[PDB]
Order: structure tokens, then sequence, then C-alpha cells
RNA sequence: GCUGAAAGCAUCUAAGCACGAAACUUGCCCCGAGAUGAGUUCUCCCUGACCCUUUAAGGGUCCUGAAGGAACGUUGAAGAC
RNA sequence: GAUGUCGGCUCAUCACAUCCUGGGGCUGAAGUAGGUCCCAAGGGUAUGGCUGUUCGCCAUUUAAAGUGGUACGCGAGCUGG
RNA sequence: GUGAAGAGGGAAACAACCCAGACCGCCAGCUAAGGUCCCAAAGUCAUGGUUAAGUGGGAAACGAUGUGGGAAGGCCCAGACAGCCGAGUCGGCCUGCGCGGAAGAU
């Protein structure tokens, strides 16, 4: 998991979702692309 | 002449009964405090007590708005260094339902001996039954 | 003190203090708050009559 | 919206009962009951069910869509049913069934015993394969996930408990 | 489960055939007699009350005599109470003996500890002494500092200071039952228990 | 994580359901009804005549003195008193 | 027309930007052993040689020998290098 | 300009900020700044909108399919978008209110 203030898509398989008030990035191809805003 | 003043030895008081099911906490507390102080009688006098007795039923069924059922916090301190303690609205309703209405009403009454005496006329129950049939209370719809 | 007692008496007849004062001003009554409170405590039929006067003026 | 505007056919042999916001569906495979949101209206035309929003709520169409999907799943379940398949990969891994309990050996210092809930059935057509049968989609999915959580597939050889049709990526050191 | 009330006799040892010495405390447990049964409808909880011992007639007041005469038992030297668990029944006037512990393995013992009176911080709280030489001035067994400066400007509650020590209720948990002798009303347990020779003790089956 | 629309796909979440730590609330030990909101349960003791006055939770005289308590003495593995 | 200033001794109390023990995600994570980030303040957290030393170097231990505030905590509590 | 050498009302408390300049008495009336659910005097007043964060009731560069309004564009009943057949869908611009970034000692 990467925790930071600027979160964005890094490839074409990345997706942006909002869960319980937080902005997250989840990817189905690369586990290194998993991000959380905080 | 001189302005009229009430006398504690000759005031008249009455008994009422209220139901708290589905009501909003603060908007019920305002009415309770108003009638306990006695601001609805034309004989109101700031240094005398001229209120009524009120019974409240079904205290565990009072309502709140928004996300307050999990987000309102009650605090207190014990007197020992480090002794700060807290609870939530759900926890309070689970263990001591009557304190919820009691604290709200006590916050809206005057601070001092007369306010403490005004607080003594409130009777709060968590269920649907009371044992004051000898005083013959009348129904009050708020 | 006078104002508080007048509010209590008016709301038992079905009106608020502010509307009551407005109605008396429009009906051209010049009784002051001291006397109004005295009547509110010691004579209720007269106070009801005054409230009716104010309501008719406001209508 | 689009999902919620498609009605649900009620075939022969299935009984539909509606009471306020409670719906009961009965068929040869069993009985199911559910309570719906207070912003959805459901109607039973002649042999079809239709769903619509109620006036006064700001999210009627989404709730209608969810209710449609749920009712369709109920109707399929009370006639056909659902099944899931699990596979074991590793050395010395084994499974067995007795009554409504599954016994698993997965390389621990103690055996694993799992108790099935009410309405689910299990079978082991081999020492390295499990098949679950039921009539509730959510319950069957939850049981499969609970079974899989005891030993998840690992990334260097693939060992563990997996779904039958699941892709497991691997890498080297 | 329920327990019993006994008296402390003293300490001795038991020699085993393998060459081990076990230190034991001897407790005398006479018959406990039931004086009252409390239930839910009348009191709000479930318990029994017991007495034991003997008392001289010219020291029993009239209220106490009437209470004992309602039950039908001889007067004893005190009254005690025990809480009941589900599935337990008793009747007024019944006797209970030491054979209750015939199959128990571990017990808890409660009593009143010995008195030391007014005690200092070295004995009461394990404070360290200051120097005995090197220029100390009248400060050898004194406590030292008791706070900070202007912030907070007071002494906190719970501070550790000199005062009364001993003479209070203490409990010791999980002691082995070495012997139960019903012909002589004796219970032998392993280890030491609170109190002095001749004091009253309460014995219960272990909670942990 | 399961089921699932807004967004015919996908999505742990918006409606529903399941796990998850020495931190939180209990379970272990001690104090505790001055908790003025001063609580409950068992037992014991007291069953006489009159007068005055401003007439009331009024004042006084004679006869009676219970259950219990305190004081004194011999004292304690209880204690500065 | 006076609020005694460094270091040591005795006695402590709070924060969390976490030294050890507890729970997790990614790894250029095969296992053992590591790197980095997130959650968590219940409890625990060295003895000596040199020097007036706080620091610091050295010797030998420990799961670990945390960082800061409290008149750079504490002389109507002690010492006086 | 005010305090110094100036009282009264408001800003919780608060010389220097806002309103306003105390000769004495009254149990009369109207207003200023600021206010009208209870502590505490006076609208739980009326009509049309926005917020779901207790925002209101502390803070930036930067990041995001939160959601209200406005003017223009590309594709489409000669079949558009997504998935594997039948009405919409794409991406910029200007503007209102909210969300993260946000750790301290009785």
């Amino acid at each position: 998991m990467k925790v930071r203030a600027s979160v964005k898509k890094l490839c074409r398989n990345c997706k942006i979702v909002k869960r319980d008030g937080v902005i997250r990035v989840i990817c189905s191809a690369e586990p290194k692309h998993k991000q959380r805003q905080g | 002449m001189k302005t009229f003043t009430a006398k504690p030895e000759t005031v008249k008081r009455d008994w009422y009964v209220v139901d708290a099911t589905g009501k909003t906490l603060g908007r019920l507390a305002t009415e309770l405090a108003r009638r306990l102080r006695g601001k609805h009688k034309a004989e109101y006098t700031p240094h005398v007590d001229t209120g009524d007795y009120i019974i409240v039923l079904n205290a565990d069924k009072v309502a709140v708005t928004g996300n307050k059922r999990t987000d309102k916090v009650y605090y207190h301190h014990t007197g020992h260094i480090g002794g700060i303690k807290q609870a939530t609205f759900e926890e309070m309703i689970a263990r001591r339902p009557e304190r919820v209405i009691e604290i709200a009403v006590k916050g809206m009454l005057p601070k001092g001996p007369l306010g403490r005496a005004m607080f003594r006329k409130l009777k709060v129950y968590a269920g649907n039954e009371h044992n004051h049939a000898a005083q013959q209370p009348q129904v009050l719809d708020i | 003190l006078w104002i508080a007692r007048i509010n209590a008496a008016a709301r038992q007849n079905g009106i608020s203090y502010s509307k009551f004062i407005n109605g008396l001003k429009k009906a051209s009554v010049e009784i002051d708050r001291k006397i109004l409170a005295d009547i509110a405590v010691f004579d209720k039929v007269a106070f009801t009559a005054l409230v009716e006067k104010a309501k008719a003026a406001l209508a | 919206s689009r999902v919620a505007k498609a009605p649900v056919v009620v075939p022969a042999g299935v009984d539909v009962k509606i009471n306020g916001q409670v719906i009961t569906i009965k068929g040869k495979n069993g009985e199911l009951t559910r309570t719906l949101n207070d912003a959805v209206e459901v109607k039973h035309a002649d042999n079809t069910l239709t769903f619509g929003p109620r006036d006064g709520y700001a999210d009627g169409w989404a709730q209608a869509g969810t209710a449609r999907a749920l009712l369709n799943s109920m109707v399929i379940g009370v006639t056909e049913g659902f099944t899931k398949k699990l596979q074991l990969v590793g050395v010395g891994y084994r499974a067995a069934v007795k009554g409504n309990v599954i016994n698993l050996s997965l390389g621990f210092s103690h055996p694993v015993d799992h108790q099935l809930p009410a309405g689910i059935t299990a079978e082991c057509p081999t020492q390295t394969e499990i098949v679950l049968k039921g009539a509730d989609k959510q319950v069957i999915g939850q049981v499969a996930a609970d079974l899989r959580a005891y030993r998840r597939p690992e990334p260097y050889k693939g060992k563990g408990v997996r779904y039958a049709d699941e892709v497991v990526r691997t890498k080297e050191a | 489960m329920i327990g019993l009330v006994g008296k402390k006799v003293g300490m001795t040892r038991i020699f085993t055939e393998d060459g081990v010495s076990i230190p034991v405390t001897v407790i005398e447990v006479e018959a406990n007699r039931v004086t009252q049964v409390k239930d839910l409808a009348n009191d709000g909880y479930r318990a029994i009350q017991v007495t034991t011992g003997a008392k001289k007639a010219n020291r029993v007041t009239k209220p106490e005599a009437g209470h004992f005469a309602k039950a039908g038992v001889e007067a004893g030297r005190g009254l005690w109470e025990f809480r009941l668990a589900e599935g337990e029944e008793f009747t007024v006037g019944q006797s209970i003996s030491v054979e209750l512990f015939a199959d128990v393995k571990k017990v808890d013992v409660t009593g009143t500890s010995k008195g030391k009176g007014f005690a200092g911080t070295v004995k009461r709280w394990n404070f360290r002494t200051q120097d005995a030489t090197h220029g100390n001035s009248l400060s050898h067994r004194v406590p030292g500092s008791i706070g900070q400066n202007q912030t907070p400007g007071k002494v906190f509650k719970g501070k550790k200071m000199a005062g009364q020590m001993g003479n209070e209720r203490v409990t010791v948990q999980s002691l082995d039952v070495v012997r139960v002798d019903a012909e002589r009303n004796l219970l032998l347990v392993k280890g030491a228990v609170p109190g002095a020779t001749g004091s009253d003790l309460i014995v219960k089956p272990a909670v942990k």
C-alpha cells in the first residue's frame, strides 16, 4: 500500500473508487499500484 | 400599590404524564424545562418555584438525527490523575437509559439551590409503567 | 418581569407578546405594561376582552 | 434504471406472496423471504413482477435495481439452485465429509473441522476436490470464502485452496 | 458453589514416603447450620445464611434470640452469607459438614491480616534510603520530593505516604487440598494463609 | 471479504451480511447508601390519669422508666490519643 | 523595599513523532534473517573504568537499554564536586 | 480617532475595537450597535433555493466519476455507448456549497 496526498492512475488497469470517505486506487494487474489518500 | 409576588406557602401544582416514543431529544427537553421552571403561568416569579410535576415514560425510545447514534460522546473525570472517561450514545442507552434525558434537562435549568430543587419534580422511567396512580396525573401531548 | 408575565397570559389565549403589542398599537390603546400585568394576574375576563380587541384589529 | 425496467417472469410451480415490504417465494427447492427498502414499490401483474420508485425519495431508481436483481436470484434459486467447486493443491492435503462437518488436513499441527450452516450440502468426489450445493447465493458464497481462508494460494508454487476456475499468477525468486 | 467457615489452628508438616516435606496449615471446620434462605421474589437474589460455634446465654440479646428461635437452631458466634448458583437447593435448619470438599482439588482462603500500626514509607512501600554518611543532615529514612514546581502546584491524589498498615481483609488463591478428615473435622491445606492463631477463616472452591 | 445497483459491464457500500489486536466495556482482588436520589430483608420493646390557654405538629403537673446503650474494673497476636 | 541559576541523590507525572512485546500492506519477500509504510501508549525499558561533569569513548550484559514537556520537574526534601 | 483625564450598552471574560458623552428623582414611553429554542428579555415568523461534512464551530501547494446552475461542441432510427439489441453517450470551459492533505504534553 502507498499512503500519500496525490493519488492517480498509473496504467490502464487502474481504477479509482471511494470507500467510507477515502479515495483509493486498486489495480488488477500490478499489486504495486495499490494506493490510499491520507 | 406594589407589584404582585407569589408565596411558596400558597402555590398550586399539578401532575402530568408524557410519552417519549419517537420524539426528538432536545426539542422535548426545552418543553420539560419550561414547565418545570413555571414560565407558562401568569404568576411567574424569579425567586419562587411555581412549576408542575411531570412523569416521563419510555425513555429508551428517544430519537436523534444524523449520525449521532454512534458519534455523540459523553465525558467525565474521576478526580485521579489520568482519570478521563467517555461513552457513546448507544452505550449509554444500553446500560443507563434514563441518564440521557436527565442530563439534557439538567443542562437547561438554572444553576444554584433553586434549580436543584426544580430538578426534583421530574420522574423518568425506561419502560411503560409507573406507580403513581394515587396522584391521578393527566395526559400531556408534546 | 412585567413583559414575562404578559407573554405567559397571552399564550393562554392564543397569541404571542409581539403580535399582541402590535394589535394594541393598531387599535389605539395606550395602557402600559405595568397595568397590563396587574390585570393579567387579578382579572382574566378583562384580559380576554383586550386580546379580542387586538385580534380584531390585526384581522 | 435500465436493470430495474426489466420485469421478472414467474414460471409455473412458484408461489409469490407480498405483504407490505415483505416478499415470500416458495418452490420445489424450498422457501425464501426478504424485506425490501422503504423506497421501492413492487407489483404482481399476472405472471410477472415489476419494480418502481416511490415519490418522495431521492434514490429510488438505484434501490429499484437492487431489488430487481435480488428477486431474480431468489426465483432462480427456488427452482434450480447454485453450486460451487473448490480444489486443493499441495503435498499431503486432504478433505473429507461427515454429516454436516468437513474435516481438512492442510499441513498444520492440528486438524481443521468446519460446521456447515442450515441449508447447505457438501460432497467430496475425490480426496482433493469439494462441491457445495444450495439455494442461497449469498450463503453459498460466504461458505466458500470461509473455506478458502484457511490457506490462501501462495505466489511461488500455487499451493493452497482455490476456486476451480481461478487464475493464480506465479513468480520466481 | 458454597463454602464454609472455620478457625485457624496452626502450622505443621507432612512427610511422604519418597522423602518430601509438605508444609501445611490446619483448619478446623465444625458443622455449619442454616439460619435463612433468601430468594428472588422476596429479596431480589438467591443466597443462604449460616452460623457456627457456640455462645453463652447471658450474652445473647433478645433480637438475636428471636432470630435464632424462628429457625430452630442453637445460637452461634456469628452470621455469614453465601450466594447460590443455578440448580442448588437448601432448607432452614440443615447442617453442612467438611465432606463437601471430598473431591475438590484447590481452594481459596479469606481472613484478616495482622496489624503493624503506623508505618513509614520504607516498610510500607519499599522506598530506598539515602546516604548514611557523606554529609547527610537529618534525612536518612525520609521520603524526599513529593511534587513539581508552580505547574501543577499541588500534590496528586493517590500519593504514597506513611500511615496505617495491616489489619484488613486479604485473600490467597489456588491452594492445594492435602487432606480432608471428617471424623475430626479437619482440613489440611498447603502453604500459609492470612491471620493469627485463633482467627476466623472463609474457605471456598477455587474460581480460576 | 460475500451478495449488489446508480453506471445493461465492473465495483467491500449507497440498501443488506461476515471476520479482525496487550488499546475500549466486562470477567479477577479491595473500598463503598452523607448514593441528601440518605435503599432492602429478619428479629425485639413501649397499650396511665389530669389541668390551662391566644385551639395547635400548643404548655404544664402527677404516676411510670421498657428493648438497648453508656460509664467503671480485669485486659488483647487491636493501638500515638 | 531579593522569583537562590550546573551536576548528583530521593520521589515522580503527561504526550506520541513507538526502543521491546501485539495486529497488518508492499518487496529487487524460496526457508532462516532483513528493507520500507500503516494501526496501536496496557505493561516493561543495564552495571562498571576515566573525568565536577550533562555528553562522550571504552569493558562486559539484555526482549529492549525510545524521543520530548513539567520554573532546561524537584535545596521552607538532602549534598556542595 | 479613542485611552491618559470618561462612566453606560455590545464583542463569554477583555484601558486603546463598534454604539453612545452620566446636574438630581420616578415600579412611564421610543429607539442605536447587537439580537428573538432553554440557561436569559424578544419570531420554534412568512416565501423560494443550497449543504449531509456537526461543514457551520482553526490552515497551503496539490489530488478525486461528491453535486446545484450556464453557454457552446464530436457521434447517433441510413442503428450510437458498454456487454456478449433498440435510445441516448462522450470530452473540454465558466460558476455556488462541501471532502482529503491535518501530530503534544494536569
